[PDB]
């Protein structure tokens, strides 16, 4: 059959949408991308003919971006998560590009050819690529020195030949300079469509890899940092510093959690607890990647990509808060408050609505109208029937993406809580950490 | 027990079929990528199929395009392999293993995990030196030679012992690193387009064929020729 | 009477700016764009020529533009906010155009004429425009059905004139492709201000929005969206989501908080109370719209643009939170602490200082230098006379906006609390909840 | 140390690392940029020509982005820091230019030469630049004024010459329309580098500022903001607001925090303790200037450049949170827990490791592979030797540059509190503050 | 109690002046957008001038534009009307009312609260079926016909109903909502250019004149010519 | 307690050389970038070094380039000055002082704590008044005028107070500021290419020389000519 799926826990307040497909980004693959630079001298042929005039215009587009490019290089729970450098593996293979020889090598590997591998100083073995040969285009068909030494051009279309030719670096030393040498997404003038397949395929990485990033390659862009490096010789030098997509098809599920709270008509008087829980699972290796701010995550169909360095990694055993939020083995997290205030939380398949208090809350669809008005509590409804969910006066359209969705009855545990005693501010606290606080609260009383 | 058991093995006559199945067990199936590996009668290790942890993603070598095809059953924690149009070519020993990939500047699978196979016979590259022999206590060490493509390209070099009637172990994973019980003798080296393994002070236990293991952008995972180090006295 | 007014209570170190006028997001329209494509099949002639050489480039690019995008599409208090789709709406639209004749439907009621209305299969009408006609160009005017395919074609104008009907298009499909085709801003690239304009008055709304949008379309762009969609048959065509300004020109206030601290002379024994209402608040129907993050909220003149899915919805009377936080109607929000630091919050029409501990706070005027240097507490300072406010190491240029600033005199109610039982940890609870931890530390007060 | 340094404190579970070089933005330097203007009535010679077809495109591009800029003008602990107006200052100035003669004054100050200072009615002296002047170049050479207007063209060099000349202000205001009127970072169409160089050179700053400013060009880029501003006579102008680098050069460094847990076997029953005054310190007068989202900052080197408007400024003494964490004169921020999970925290020079539990926490190289198996609680390995760190499934490159790192040995604090009595949720209280509530808690075990 | 209460109808001679003045209570005036309609004596229902809350956009039904002038003063809670130039064609029951619009994929106002009118005497578009009859128990449908622009530019269909006596009461909301009061008999649908309210299960107090209301293009909010039905004996 | 205090100062032939050292306490030396200015012993006040706070921008006046050199040693809590090649054009009185700039609309540099001096003495612009006088009571005004750099190419002016034997004061800092104990008597502004101290009552105590500071794009920092201010029963 078909896809994705969808429960609604009416005990917690939540859901959890399954069948998604992984696609966890684990490590790094550096990449060298070269462009071959022409380092004249300004003082080829002071003409002002119609059209020299556009080409020493030109000239200067260029010469100016090589120095400008010079001169660039001078010497709830998401809190939980821990702190990486991100571009690291790049820049030391950039760092390693400024020892002797390291660039002249490239330049070697690559005079005869477009492509190459080649082991730096520390062994690490890293993919080149020349992607302007704009040394060739310059000294080899720019400096006329037979007809007649740049001092009177006769055709247009090599004005434009040339700033086609040098528009791709213009706009590279662009995007630099906005960027202090450092740029994500990478645009399609680092590397082109045809570069990045090209660049997917020699990647040191599996077939199983190879079809991930080539059909969602408009993703790779987005993972990828292109880390302006060096320029000298006659080459401009950045890194790209691809993603490698090591954990690949297993399975994600997304879990979705609003407040839930007690529904007395006092005005005050309600206690409220809400799931903190909420994000992507992936099962990874006999344990879950969970990854807490789940806006990171980018997915395209099923295919969840996320990023392993916003995640904690948990027990398989966490998959229980949604099961059976009580169960001895893992303590699911949660945090309380007194704060009964109405809103939705859109899932993959349906919504969400938590309305309390005088708060209006319905769900209306494109032709039928509102189809239905909501009771006070934390309640769920199906995006089959219903387009629109409207809680106070903020409209929520529901996604329309296809799948079931099942209805788990049960009984809300915000109800299971003797008010009293029940820890009203406690903003990260657990299950059990709010269990102990009551086992507490009943020995504090001691009476007479 | 982390243990994977092949079954529905036996012989087959040439333009048949046969459907292999390995059961898993004692860890979340769901989760890897599940391989058959076989072995020929007498020597060498080679690829046969690979099917990602969800089956979206699956490749097979090309000795079997078009007549083998691999299958997974998460629920029933299984893997199969459905062989039709047999040849005198597919008779080895067929092992199912678990793969798994560890990734710095590279993410090229190895093996952890392996069953004992089920003999399947038909009836009606990267070179390694092919023996190496020392006295216990003695050094000994094999070159694992690869080419532009695979080792060269930039992937990495895994290892595995073989006792004479038993599974590939899994040796070294990552260029040198040991797994759990693997001792501090044997200690491996990559180096642009090659390796090799190192094993300080010949046991008994020693004495085994040992396979190199990395993985081709074509051939997709290669194995070295094996080599028998053999220990005297 | 004039527009714009402020006043700042001294009694709770807030002000409220008063005097703008709603613009809230209450929902979504979508409407298609299309733009018409030449399916060529890859072989203009390859020439060994001087501008068929220009021409096949000029082509390819194109060419690979189209490959792009085809291989695209592939089968305080914010944190009570409560979340949802924003482009289901118009995603669920791009769904239906893949739905069978609806692309034809469009396709054919669009090429008579620039615009049009048309009924998507499931009846809802949607607006459609025809924003460039690029086919048309290649398939009638560089390689027509007449004469004579073009192995080396004449002037160069035509390169020109080309290279300039085919920039559109490369630069929407570059803004997509950075963005996993969905970009926001609405840039001059997907749609043009006579185009803009152009939709905004044929959208199913009324005059009064019809103004809004016309006059504030900057703003316009920046709540909507731009949904890469389809690209089959020959057309590509993308939606832009625009936003229904359903609720319009009613009162909105500001909220500025900035923390409340004793002035005691020891380093550590302070207590501090910060509000914790802030943010935007338009009121819509009998009910206040309160919008905590002043992200979700840009100013154009009195105009406050807010988009109403990060809104809470809040009883008329939380206005008693400015008039007596004390009040028993409603029951403000604070937050408490012990760590008495300094620090300014700029307001509209002035500044609030609050200045603790051995910290140097001054206000300088641009002429006279100088001119208030605040004493421990949190005082206010309009922007009449003043250009900046200093505090510590900090300069804050302060708004030299025009209107009348009022300060309302009173006691800082931290006073009203004893320091040896008030709650120092609290880190978003209310009035009433501190008032109860302090009637219980009191009850705790229960000797033998 | 001789440039930069670490060190790690076991006790803590934190790390400093120092040896880095301020440089603040205190305040801003508001500069007007103008574009001259012809302001043409539609008709250049307005027939059928092939290269008049062209130029009439050009012109129309042009005259409707003078339009439509027109239409713009119309009728951890991050949580202390307050907040303040941007671009007042900018703003402000672009209001001064709204009245009378201001303009004509710049004008005319201008149309000798391409930059001057001029006063503004209020005093404030401001830097002009005219860096397009495209009503020269309309009035006198594309309307050639003795034959005749330009009626039907000659050549193509001045179309193109002309479509070069215009780009600039089609891509000025293309990124205007998009960010409604402020962009930021300054690009390099809104100010060019040979500009953006001569404008620090003009600026009313100091040597030691006009060197920093020039060298990290590409960081000045994006502390500045670029205001559209005024449109009125034949002149085009925007504010463009640089920031001024009032502290330079005196000494930063970063603190690093993990959260640091007791170790004991049963799955629940640990406490942990983080060190929550987390981010940059440079210090600029006797005070510290304290950077608590450390991303407000951007790094050089050793230069970082902070914004002091992202700033708390806190007494020297509160360095000593590094050394000892106890003193009575400074009170060191923390936050507890009872989730002790784990991960890591990349340093300048090294990494933490909080390892936890079941969890498993590695450390390779990349030649040797792993060569460091930790023990759980919270560790520090060295950038020395290793390249990677990995704590469950996240893998963490560390980063590459060269230093001292020194590991501060000692019994983490946490294995000197009584958990019984433990504060286990205190979102950002003090040392002091939790010492406070565990005193008491241990006065309430009294007997009878 | 929500109320709105006109005043300021009489007698006048062509060519006049006249203010009428609707004073509102019950519901904070400033939040809500203020409308004139006015009704001829015995003739359909005509939309006459609107203002925006804060006075911002203030727009005229052509008839009037620049004979009449709207303003409010939210201080008084009160929205005035000055007529000048008054012809006889003018001669209605002049209605103030509240507007309100919601915001799904349209922004179509309706009038959910009405004055009682006050009449002005000067002396000295959508179709619907214009009667339906039916006995007691039976259906009914009233079709609302509107054209390309309003009802099929995409803007929604809202009814009114009028007994006797009174004045518009609010009926259905967005194509198809009933009100607080409105009982489950009353319903409404949309189609294209074209919509349908239909009474289920007549009753006798269910005669009366019902009106479709809408949003177009040009005329900035339209009525139709209203249907006169009739429960039979 | 903020201190500074030079030495090393002496007698010294021509072309000959010596080692100013200032020695700072009471603040955090390594905060501040600090400065040398020097004084002949009857004419005026000259800007000599500015070095920054960790030493990576120094600065020297064209008098002295390549003679002199600058340094600090923050462990220390010292400055250090290097003079060789001396000359009688050197004589001077070298004091040492500490820099501060508060960054609003400009970042000009003043100096607002100054050592005592040190004596060399070798052996073998911006205007203003250059005298006033005006009885105790009354009031005066003290006119600094520069040009078209320095002052309105948008720096601020600086104002210090040098007493007779003593060194100089900071009295107004940007424009119109007086430090912690200045009184109220005294006022300045700046305006165009110039700028004005006013004292408002003359006590016998403001007999001193007064001298206007400010920051030029060349020069790179200077002052006044001086204005002696007499005080007459």
């Amino acid at each position: 059959g078909q896809n994705i799926t969808e429960e609604f826990y009416q005990s917690t307040c939540s859901a959890v949408s399954k069948g998604y497909l992984s696609a966890l980004r684990t490590g790094w693959y550096t990449s060298v991308i070269t462009i071959e630079l022409s380092n004249i001298k300004e003082n080829k042929c002071n003409g002002t003919d119609a059209k020299v005039k556009l080409i020493k215009q030109e000239l200067d587009k260029y010469k100016n971006a090589v120095t400008e490019l010079q001169l660039l290089m001078q010497s709830f729970l998401g809190f939980l998560l821990g702190v990486g450098s991100a571009i690291a593996s790049g820049v030391a293979v950039c760092k390693v590009l400024h020892l002797e020889g390291e660039v002249n090598k490239i330049k070697s590997a690559l005079l005869s050819t477009n492509k190459a591998v080649v082991s730096l100083s520390n062994g690490v073995s890293v993919l080149t690529f020349k992607v302007l040969d704009l040394k060739n285009y310059i000294d080899k068909q720019l400096l006329p020195i037979l007809n007649k030494q740049s001092c009177s051009i006769s055709n247009i279309e090599t004005v434009i030949e040339f700033q086609q030719k040098n528009n791709r670096l213009l706009e590279i030393t662009r995007e630099f300079s906005v960027n202090a040498g450092v740029t994500t997404p990478v645009s399609t003038y680092m590397l082109t469509n045809s570069e990045l397949l090209s660049l997917i395929n020699d990647m040191p990485i599996t077939n199983d890899q190879k079809k991930l990033m080539s059909n969602n390659v408009q993703i790779v862009r987005q993972q990828s940092y292109s880390i302006m490096c060096i320029i000298k010789e006659e080459v401009l030098a950045y890194v790209v510093q691809l993603p490698l997509y090591g954990v690949i098809d297993t399975p994600c599920w997304k879990l979705h959690t609003s407040p839930l709270c007690t529904t007395n008509t006092k005005e005050g008087s309600n206690i409220c607890l809400t799931r903190t829980d909420r994000g992507w699972y992936c099962d990874n290796a006999g344990s879950v990647s969970f990854f807490p701010q789940a806006e990171t995550c980018k997915v395209q169909s099923n295919r969840v990509f996320c990023d392993t360095m916003n995640s904690l990694t948990l027990p398989s055993e966490v998959n229980l808060c949604n099961v059976d939020i009580f169960n001895p083995k893992y303590d699911c997290k949660i945090m309380t408050s007194k704060t009964d205030v109405s809103s939705s939380v859109i899932t993959s398949l349906g919504a969400i609505v938590s309305c309390y208090g005088k708060t209006k809350c319905t769900a209306s669809n494109k032709n039928r109208g509102i189809i239905k008005t909501f009771s006070n509590g934390c309640d769920y409804v199906s995006n089959k029937g219903v387009d629109t969910v409207s809680v106070g006066n903020t409209l929520y359209y529901v996604n329309k993406q296809e799948g079931k969705s099942l209805y788990v009855k049960g009984e809300p545990i915000i109800n299971f809580y003797d008010p009293l005693v029940f820890p009203s501010d406690e903003f990260d606290a657990s299950i059990s950490q709010v269990n102990e606080k009551i086992n507490q609260s009943l020995a504090f009383i001691r009476k007479s | 027990e982390v243990q994977l058991v092949e079954s529905g093995g036996g012989l087959v006559k040439p333009g048949g079929s046969l459907r292999l199945s390995c059961a898993a067990s004692g860890f979340t199936f769901s989760s890897y990528s599940m391989n058959w590996v076989r072995q020929a009668p007498g020597k060498g290790l080679e690829w046969v199929s690979s099917i990602s942890s969800s089956s979206s993603y699956i490749y097979y070598a090309d000795s079997v395009k078009g007549r083998f095809t691999i299958s997974r059953d998460n629920a029933k924690n299984s893997l199969y392999l459905q062989m039709n149009s047999l040849r005198a070519e597919d008779t080895a020993v067929y092992y199912c293993a678990r793969a798994r990939a560890t990734g710095y500047n590279s993410i090229t699978p190895y093996f952890d995990i392996w069953g004992q196979g089920t003999l399947v016979t038909v009836s009606s590259v990267v070179t390694q030196t092919p023996s190496v022999s020392g006295a216990p206590g003695q050094r000994v060490t094999i070159s694992c030679t690869g080419s532009s493509s695979n080792i060269g390209a930039g992937y990495d070099v895994h290892w595995y012992q073989q006792l004479p009637g038993t599974a590939p172990k899994l040796l070294i994973y990552d260029n040198n690193n040991r797994p759990s019980g693997v001792p501090d003798r044997f200690s491996a080296s990559k180096s642009g387009t090659s390796a090799s393994l190192a094993i300080t002070g010949l046991q008994a236990e020693d004495e085994a064929d040992y396979y190199c293991q990395s993985y081709d952008r074509s051939l997709s995972g290669v194995f070295g020729t094996g080599t028998k180090v053999t220990v005297l006295g």
